[PDB]
């Protein structure tokens, strides 16, 4: 579950991350 | 008259006469 | 103000601009060529090349360069288990180090003209504001690749000047890297035979070049120039897109159905091969000729190549996979080591048996003896369920011929059930599951994987095309 | 090059559009996260 | 003369064979009339044939007709045989060999629907843009029509190209579609695979929003240029009642077209991989415990039994071609396990 | 906005290409060209279609994996 | 695990780089005043 | 050589051109 | 050698941008 | 493990809805 | 043209009167003749099972495949 | 026979489950002081009956 | 476990009270108008 | 189980950890 669990963990703060920059960057 | 809408509402209109013609006469048979 | 999504608008009327997010697409596509290139070698094991392909381990770029004629590596291995000589300086190693190399200086190169975007170049003589030529430009674009299509097939795959392609036996035995003579009858024009290549590329890319220049001296009427929008940017793109997928749809469907670009012995064996008995009709018809030389059951068998015997698998199958049965092929039931030999099953009375395969569409098959008739003999039951037809009371008796368990006879009914099982599934093998750990339930081979790939970009860049095709044509609503 | 970009613009999304992003990643990882463990 | 940007040339036949299809009458036959209305006409025509007296007698084994005494529930225009590989059964190919009657005993009948109806779609695509062009307006309509356009590809083209023919693309009837839909939970487990969930999502909510749209509408109106309904009432009563509510015309008429057309996109990418039996069948965590352990089972264990049950029971009939005998003692049963 | 960009040694020897934009031939130009050009390739890849579909059989051609032989 | 140590060099060296640089772009200390 | 699919082949080319050729002139017919 | 091949890299990436 | 990666995705979710709901966006202005 | 134009016209109901009633029988006789039987290869009731063949029949055949049907079908 | 459907017995979120009452409950109200022992009530589905009604 | 009984009886029977009695407190619809 | 509790509690601490930080409360007068 090596490569399951890291591929869950990279979708959820890859695209998390980047989408508060942008809010942040907006306001 | 001969226009678009002669030609349409009779592509539809004649063949569906004789299918229900068809299919009416269709019910009688003998099984 | 842009949105999300219209953030790379911002490059529409930038020329200059325009050739830098193109050029570092470019480098992020050539970095990632030569990244899974030296990834692929890391893990291939070139050790054995009968029962353990490329094709076997989930090999998805290493085909595609051996297709064209790269056998060697720098390790000493060659694919078809030799020497490997002399390497040279293109070899797999080689070949993804270029690429990598490649996709530095792109990256290189789009800084720059991303920075020196306003040119004289883009400016237009006789207006300072900016333009682009594009009937003129499709024409040279045209020509140089017209130039191309001429070079590969006349040059690279004939043998003149370049290797050649990889060529194959029709059963995928003997496969190597030849010079393909350019075929120009009717002949040249069936999918499975290599001389279309070169034949193709030769008079594509002649036409490529007489078009190529035809567009650059005949300017297009004033009709058309308008009527298409020749004069937007966006028209090139809902345009291009079409093309795109309409290759990708014919890529996609060759891969699947076979041809001469995509050899079993490199890609993997077609679905169509089992579903029609493709190999097991070979096997059949080189046992019998061999029976009538005068020559024993036992060793006729034996004269069967292991390459042959071990396509005639169901597992060997592009369409048994799973959609998240991810990894390589291995993975699924092990590693394939040694053949078992064919195994032949007869009842008490003396009737031969044969097993039922199992039809590509079925993941749970029953277990069905025949006889030579077709009338059902033999069964497993489901699971505890009374039997009037089972192993036992039937008490059928296997025999091996050839491979490595040649000349042997079990009559045991848990060993004869346990290799009834293995029957059904296609030629029998002996996996190595404890390497991997593999689950024991099959994947999918590359031809597999590379056609759902390519169809679902195919569907998506339809719409793709329509969007970009609408929003081309109402331009000035869109716009205001 | 000293001229800027006459065509320079900046992107920007309200708070609408982080939550259906949010929510969008979330639910994506919910459905999909049985299949990758598998 | 003609007007073509600032110059102006002298009119051709083409100028007068546009202002003549684009001319206004009831019916507006424009450029994409040359090919919507005869192969609609045709789909229409193929099917409505097929159905009252064309048999799947020498196909499928079934009577398929009305004919043969079938209902219009149970009527169907039938594939062809599984023998006939992928032959696109042109009535002049080498199958049929130009003989009409043996044309459609072939089952060549189910590509001529096919086939035309697959560019009658198209024509109407067409048809769409060229409708919006004429009246000035956004073609998002035609956009949102991508949707049927591309589950209609996936499923009656390309799944039927992944497979061994023709045979196993859905016969254009009520039952037979009924066929087809069992058929893939049997074999396919179509309803765990993802794609799918992300569809019904797509279609329910869908439905759910046509209602509450139409009944938040007609219920804030205004007593009796202007709209006729409160925007702040509406945005006010569910905003307290549910939590959260629209509050931009434009974004909430959109998303209306956003549900819809992505649940239908995503469902049709899913029935590409299972045209290549690419499927989300089974969790392989769950079938090594029950394997091991014979005291557990879940919902899922107890589904994939059923299927099994489909498979084996159905394929005696529904797939002819394989002559498959299965005595009693190996079909599937509950009281087995 | 007026002042030209860089004067390229490149770029100067380029401007031909990227010169007469816009220009035009008048009336429908060689479109009738076109379009024998579109139906000899729509007609040329039907022949490959139905010979690739085995839907139209040749002689010299043999259409199955054997012919690599 | 070569591809894991190339990355993590690749970093560690890319955020030292960045650090030593940072130091020096800053401009000494003076007193406007006096 | 000509197989027989061959010759039905070339005839649906010149059926189809027959079916388009009575369009074309059909549309120019009543616009005139 | 790792060490030295990834600084090379990155030292020149930065320079050859600058340049 | 899994219980845990679940039920942590399963409460995301829900911390979303619960953000939404309270900690709105004030109207602009023509929307 | 206006529909109640064509509705209310004397000439409009007599053509329609005298050949739709013609047209309707025509699908009549066109199975009670038994005609469709045979132009579109449905078999009738009685010949379903030939003396040949007493189940259900089967192509598995593409290219001779005219020729089977002929030997399938009681012609 | 039980079923198990919670999420630390090895379900996922697209198997996992509130498996219903038991069919001897039958259609009898199964309150929690009704069951003989939480343990009892648990094992004949008795949170289905509360959750559904509530 | 009859205290569990007779926790809940009690909160159950307290809900239902203020939602008989707050429909009473209610006051008959009247228009104002006309 | 026990293992969700510990979690849930720590994942609740740090919840309060990030809004005190970032959803501070704007300073009142005389404060
Ligand atoms: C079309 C292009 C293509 C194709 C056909 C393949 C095919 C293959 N690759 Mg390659 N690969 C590709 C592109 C491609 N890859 C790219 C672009 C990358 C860079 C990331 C890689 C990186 C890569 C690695 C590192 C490895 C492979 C491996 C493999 C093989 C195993 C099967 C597989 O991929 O798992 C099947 C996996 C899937 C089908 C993924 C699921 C995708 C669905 C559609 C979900 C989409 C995302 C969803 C919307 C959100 C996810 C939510 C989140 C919680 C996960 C197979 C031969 C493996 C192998 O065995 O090679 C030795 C391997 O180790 N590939
Ligand atoms: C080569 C093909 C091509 C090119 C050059 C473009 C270029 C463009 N498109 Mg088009 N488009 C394409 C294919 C292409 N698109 C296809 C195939 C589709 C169908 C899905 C669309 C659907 C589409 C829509 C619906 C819209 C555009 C828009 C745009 C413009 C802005 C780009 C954008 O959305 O912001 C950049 C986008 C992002 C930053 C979001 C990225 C999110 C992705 C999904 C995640 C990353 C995925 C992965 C890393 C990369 C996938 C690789 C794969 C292709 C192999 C730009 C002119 C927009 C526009 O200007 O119209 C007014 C717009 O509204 N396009
Ligand atoms: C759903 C299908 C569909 C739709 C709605 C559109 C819509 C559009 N396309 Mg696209 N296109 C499609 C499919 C589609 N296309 C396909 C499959 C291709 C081939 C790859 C293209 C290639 C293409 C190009 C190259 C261009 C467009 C353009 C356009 C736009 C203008 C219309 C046009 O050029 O005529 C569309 C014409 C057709 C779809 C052809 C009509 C049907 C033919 C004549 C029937 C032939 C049947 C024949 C007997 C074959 C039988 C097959 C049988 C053997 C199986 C519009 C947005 C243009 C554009 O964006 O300009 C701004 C443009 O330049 N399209
Ligand atoms: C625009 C309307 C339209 C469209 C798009 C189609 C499209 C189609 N029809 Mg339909 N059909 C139509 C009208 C249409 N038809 C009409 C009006 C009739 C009544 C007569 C039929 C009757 C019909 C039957 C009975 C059948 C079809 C079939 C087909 C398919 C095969 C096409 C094919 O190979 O034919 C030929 C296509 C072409 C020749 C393409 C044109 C290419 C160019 C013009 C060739 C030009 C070459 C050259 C210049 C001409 C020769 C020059 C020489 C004289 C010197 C395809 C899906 C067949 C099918 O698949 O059914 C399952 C089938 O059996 N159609
Ligand atoms: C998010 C990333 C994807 C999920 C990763 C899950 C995972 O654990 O993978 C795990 C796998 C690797 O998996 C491991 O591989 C090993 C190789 O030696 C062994 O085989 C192991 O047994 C195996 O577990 O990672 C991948 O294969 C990545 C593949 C990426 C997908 C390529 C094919 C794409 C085809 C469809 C493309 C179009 C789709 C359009 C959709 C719209
Ligand atoms: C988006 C597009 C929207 C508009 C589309 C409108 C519909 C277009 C008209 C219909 C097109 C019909 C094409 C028929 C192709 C055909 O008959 O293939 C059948 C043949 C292959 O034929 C097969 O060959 C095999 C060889 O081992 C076996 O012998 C099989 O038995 C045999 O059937 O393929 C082709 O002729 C064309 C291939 C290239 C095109 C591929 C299309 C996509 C394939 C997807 C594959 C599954 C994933
Ligand atoms: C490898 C490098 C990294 C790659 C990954 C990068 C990923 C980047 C992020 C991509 C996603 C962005 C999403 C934006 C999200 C967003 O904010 O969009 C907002 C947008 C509308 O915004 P406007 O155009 O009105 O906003 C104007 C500006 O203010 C910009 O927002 O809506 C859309 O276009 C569609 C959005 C997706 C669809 C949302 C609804 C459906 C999905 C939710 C379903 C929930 C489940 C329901 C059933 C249970
Ligand atoms: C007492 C009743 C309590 C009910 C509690 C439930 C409340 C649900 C609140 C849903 C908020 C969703 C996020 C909206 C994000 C947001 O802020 O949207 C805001 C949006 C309004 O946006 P505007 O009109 O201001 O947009 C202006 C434009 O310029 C775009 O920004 O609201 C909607 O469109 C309605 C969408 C409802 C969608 C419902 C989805 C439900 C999915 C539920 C998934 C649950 C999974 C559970 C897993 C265990
Ligand atoms: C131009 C069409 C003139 C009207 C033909 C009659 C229409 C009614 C057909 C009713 C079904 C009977 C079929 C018999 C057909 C028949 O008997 O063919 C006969 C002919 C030669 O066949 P043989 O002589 O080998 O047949 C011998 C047998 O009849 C006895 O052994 O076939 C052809 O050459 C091509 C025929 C094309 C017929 C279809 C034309 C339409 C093609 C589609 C064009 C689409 C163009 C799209 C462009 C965008
Ligand atoms: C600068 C330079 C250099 C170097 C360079 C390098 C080293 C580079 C690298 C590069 C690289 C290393 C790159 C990479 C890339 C990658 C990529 C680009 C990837 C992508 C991916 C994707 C796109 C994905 C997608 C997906 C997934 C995730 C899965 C499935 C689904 C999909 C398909 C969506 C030197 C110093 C030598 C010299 C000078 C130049
Ligand atoms: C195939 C073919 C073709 C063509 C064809 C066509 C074109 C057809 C058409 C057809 C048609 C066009 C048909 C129609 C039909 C119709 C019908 C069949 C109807 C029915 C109706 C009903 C059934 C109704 C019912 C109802 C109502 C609505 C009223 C009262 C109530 C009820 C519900 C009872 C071609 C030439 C290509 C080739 C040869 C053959
Ligand atoms: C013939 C041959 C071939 C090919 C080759 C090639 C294709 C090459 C290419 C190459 C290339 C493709 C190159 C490129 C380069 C680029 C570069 C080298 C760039 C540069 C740039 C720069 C250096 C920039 C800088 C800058 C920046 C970064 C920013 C600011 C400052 C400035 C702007 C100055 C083959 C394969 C067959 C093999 C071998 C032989």
């Amino acid at each position: 579950n090596i490569y399951g669990l890291t591929a869950t963990a990279l979708f959820i703060i890859i695209p998390t991350s980047f989408l508060l920059i942008l809010y942040v960057k907006t306001a | 008259i001969f226009t678009v809408r002669w030609l349409a509402i009779h592509g539809i209109a004649v063949p569906t006469i004789f299918f229900l013609g068809a299919i009416t006469a269709m019910q009688f048979i003998q099984r | 103000g842009l949105p999300w999504y219209r953030v790379h608008t911002v490059v529409i009327n930038d020329p200059g601009r325009l050739i830098s997010v193109h050029l570092m697409h470019t480098a992020l596509v050539s970095g990632w060529a030569g990244s899974m290139a030296l990834f692929e070698i890391s893990v291939f094991d070139p050790s054995d090349p009968v029962l353990n392909p490329m094709w076997r381990q989930g090999m998805f770029v290493l085909p595609f360069m051996t297709r064209l004629g790269i056998t060697q590596s720098w390790g000493g291995w060659t694919i078809s288990g030799e020497t490997a000589t002399n390497p040279g300086i293109w070899s797999y190693e080689g070949v993804a180090a270029a690429h990598i190399i490649l996709s530095g200086a792109l990256f290189l190169a789009s800084v720059w003209h991303w920075t020196y975007w306003d040119l004289e170049l883009f400016r237009d003589p006789r207006t300072g504001k900016t333009a682009l030529d594009l009937p003129k430009i499709f024409g040279i674009h045209l020509f140089l690749s017209g130039l191309l299509c001429f070079g590969f097939g006349a040059f690279h795959v004939t043998g003149v000047f370049g290797p050649g392609i990889w060529v194959s036996d029709p059963y995928g035995l003997t496969g190597r890297v030849q010079p393909v003579a350019p075929s120009w009858g009717a002949d040249g024009f069936d999918p499975y035979n290599p001389g279309g290549i070169a034949s193709h590329h030769i008079a594509a890319g002649i036409l490529g070049v007489l078009a190529g220049l035809f567009h650059l001296c005949v300017r297009p009427s004033i009709r058309l120039y308008f009527g298409l929008s020749m004069g937007s940017i966006e028209t090139v793109l809902s345009s291009s897109i079409a093309a795109v997928f309409w290759a990708a749809f014919v890529v996609a469907g060759t891969m699947w159905y076979g041809s001469a670009a995509t050899p079993i012995e490199l890609f993997g064996p077609t679905r169509y091969q089992w579903d029609q008995g493709f190999f097991q009709q070979e096997i059949q018809k080189r046992v019998q000729a061999s029976l009538a030389e005068g020559a024993s059951l036992s060793d006729a068998w034996s004269r069967i190549p292991e390459k042959l015997a071990f396509y005639d698998y169901i597992g060997n199958n592009p369409a048994k996979g799973g959609l998240f049965r991810t990894g390589a092929m291995n993975s699924g039931d092990g590693i394939a080591v040694g053949w078992l030999g064919h195994a032949s099953f007869k009842d008490q009375e003396g009737r031969e048996l044969f097993v039922r395969r199992m039809p590509t569409f079925f993941e749970t098959f029953p277990v069905l003896l025949l006889d030579k008739d077709g009338i059902v003999r033999a069964d497993v039951p489901f699971r505890k369920a009374e039997s009037k037809y089972s192993i036992e009371q039937v008490g059928v008796s296997v025999t091996f011929y050839g491979g490595e368990l040649d000349g042997l006879t079990f009559t045991d009914p848990a060993t004869v059930k346990k290799y009834a099982r293995k029957a059904q599934l296609g030629e029998i093998f002996e996996f190595d599951r404890s390497t991997l750990q593999s689950d024991g339930v099959f994947r999918s081979s590359p031809r597999g994987w590379f056609t759902f790939g390519h169809v679902c970009f195919a569907l998506l860049f339809f719409f793709g095309h329509i969007w970009h095709g609408a929003r081309t044509i109402f331009r000035d609503v869109f716009a205001g | 090059m000293a001229r800027p970009n006459p065509n320079k613009q900046v992107v920007e999304l309200n708070r609408t559009s982080l939550y259906w992003g949010l929510l969008l990643i979330f639910v994506l990882a919910v459905l999909f996260s049985s299949y990758i463990f598998n | 003369t003609i007007a073509i940007g600032t110059y102006q040339e002298k009119r051709t036949w083409f100028d007068d064979a546009d202002d003549w299809l684009r001319q206004d009458r009831f019916v507006f036959v424009g450029w994409s009339g040359l090919l919507l209305f005869p192969c609609a006409y045709f789909a229409l025509g193929g099917w409505l044939t097929g159905t009252t007296f064309v048999t799947s007698w020498y196909t499928h084994g079934l009577a398929t007709s009305y004919l043969e005494g079938c209902n219009f529930l149970t009527a169907a225009v039938s594939t062809p045989a599984n023998s006939m590989a992928h032959s696109l059964l042109f009535v002049w190919g080498p199958e049929a060999q130009g003989d009409f009657t043996r044309w459609c005993q072939l089952g060549g009948l189910w590509a001529f629907v096919a086939l035309h109806g697959a560019f009658g779609l198209i024509g109407f695509m067409l048809r769409q843009f060229e409708i919006a062009r004429s009246v000035n307006l956004r073609p998002y309509n035609a956009i949102a029509f991508s949707a049927p356009i591309a589950v209609f590809v996936s499923v009656f083209l390309i799944y039927p190209l992944g497979q061994s023919g023709w045979f196993f693309a859905p016969s254009f009837g009520v039952a037979a579609i009924f066929r087809f839909i069992l058929f893939f939970q049997g074999f396919h487990n179509w309803t765990l695979n993802p794609f799918h969930m992300m569809g019904v999502a797509g279609v329910l909510g869908a439905a759910l929003l046509c209602a509450i749209h139409g009944a938040t509408v007609e219920n804030t109106l205004f007593e009796d240029a202007e709209e006729t309904y409160s925007m702040v009432t509406a945005n006010r009563f569910w905003s307290q009642i549910f939590g959260v509510a629209f509050s931009n015309k434009r974004w909430l008429h959109f998303f209306m077209l956003l549900v819809p057309v992505t649940g239908l996109w995503m469902s049709a990418i899913g029935v590409v991989g299972l045209a290549l039996n690419l499927r989300a069948y089974d969790f392989v965590s769950q079938e090594i415990r029950a394997a091991e352990d014979p005291e557990f089972e879940t919902f899922y264990t107890k589904n994939i039994l059923l299927n099994e049950g489909i498979r084996a029971w159905m394929a005696a009939q529904d797939q002819p071609h394989e002559r498959l005998v299965f005595p009693e003692e190996v079909l599937p049963r509950g009281n087995a396990l | 906005f007026q002042e030209p960009g860089l004067v390229t040694p490149l770029g100067t020897l380029l401007r031909p290409l990227n010169s007469e934009a816009g220009k035009v031939l008048p009336g429908w130009g060689t479109t009738v060209l076109m379009a024998v050009f579109i139906l000899l390739f729509a007609a040329f890849l039907l022949i490959i279609l139905e010979i690739y579909n085995s839907s139209l059989i040749l002689d010299d051609v043999s259409m199955s994996w054997e012919t690599l032989a | 695990m070569l591809t894991l140590k190339i990355f993590v060099y690749t970093v560690v060296t890319f955020f030292v780089c960045l650090f030593i640089f940072g130091f020096l772009s800053n401009d000494p200390a003076r007193n406007p005043g006096k | 050589a000509v197989t027989p699919s061959l010759k039905n082949f070339l005839g649906s080319l010149i059926a189809g051109a027959t079916v388009l050729g009575g369009i074309a002139l059909a549309i120019t017919a009543v616009s005139k | 050698p790792v060490l030295g091949w990834v600084l090379l890299g990155v030292f020149g990436t930065m320079w050859a941008i600058w340049f | 493990m899994e219980a845990l990666v679940y039920t942590f995705l399963l409460v995301g979710t829900l911390g979303i809805i619960f953000f939404s709901i309270f900690f709105r966006d004030p109207p602009r202005m023509i929307k | 043209r206006p529909f109640s134009d064509i509705l209310t016209s004397i000439r409009y109901w007599v053509i329609h009167s005298i050949t739709v009633p013609a047209l309707f029988i025509a699908g009549w006789l066109f199975v009670s003749t038994g005609l469709a039987y045979d132009v579109f290869g449905t078999p009738r009731p009685n010949e379903y099972f030939t003396e040949d063949r007493q189940e259900a029949p089967l192509i598995t055949d593409r290219f001779n495949a005219l020729e089977q049907v002929k030997k399938l079908s009681g012609n | 026979e039980p079923v198990s459907g919670s999420l630390l017995y090895g379900n996922n979120i697209i198997t996992g489950a509130v498996i219903p009452t038991s069919n001897a409950i039958g259609l009898h109200f199964y309150p929690i002081w009704e069951a003989a022992s939480l343990d009892e009530w648990l094992y004949n589905g008795g949170p289905y009956q509360l959750i559904v009604c509530h």
